[PDB]
């Protein structure tokens, strides 16, 4: 019926390619857990 | 007739672009370039950015 979700609901929020950064973004994910 | 042209900014790789032809490319050394309207001044040297 129901399950715990994990660390899948990340995605890209744009096409910029970024390394060796930890950047904040604000967008609609799906809550971890 | 109104025709409203609505334009999203760059982000992806463009596909419409306007009538400016373009030049080879020249590495190593201090040049003004516009990749797809983005402008600057730099060096282009290669990369290994995956």
């Amino acid at each position: 019926a129901y399950t715990n979700s994990f660390t899948r609901g990340v995605y890209y929020p744009d096409k910029v390619f970024r390394s060796s950064v930890l950047h904040s973004t604000q967008d609609l994910f799906l809550p971890f857990f | 007739r109104v025709v409203v042209l609505s334009f999203e900014l760059l982000h992806a790789p463009a596909t419409v672009c306007g009538p400016k032809k373009s030049t080879n490319l020249v590495k190593n050394k201090c040049v003004n370039f516009n990749f797809n309207g983005l402008t600057g001044t730099g060096v282009l040297t290669e990369s290994n950015k995956k």
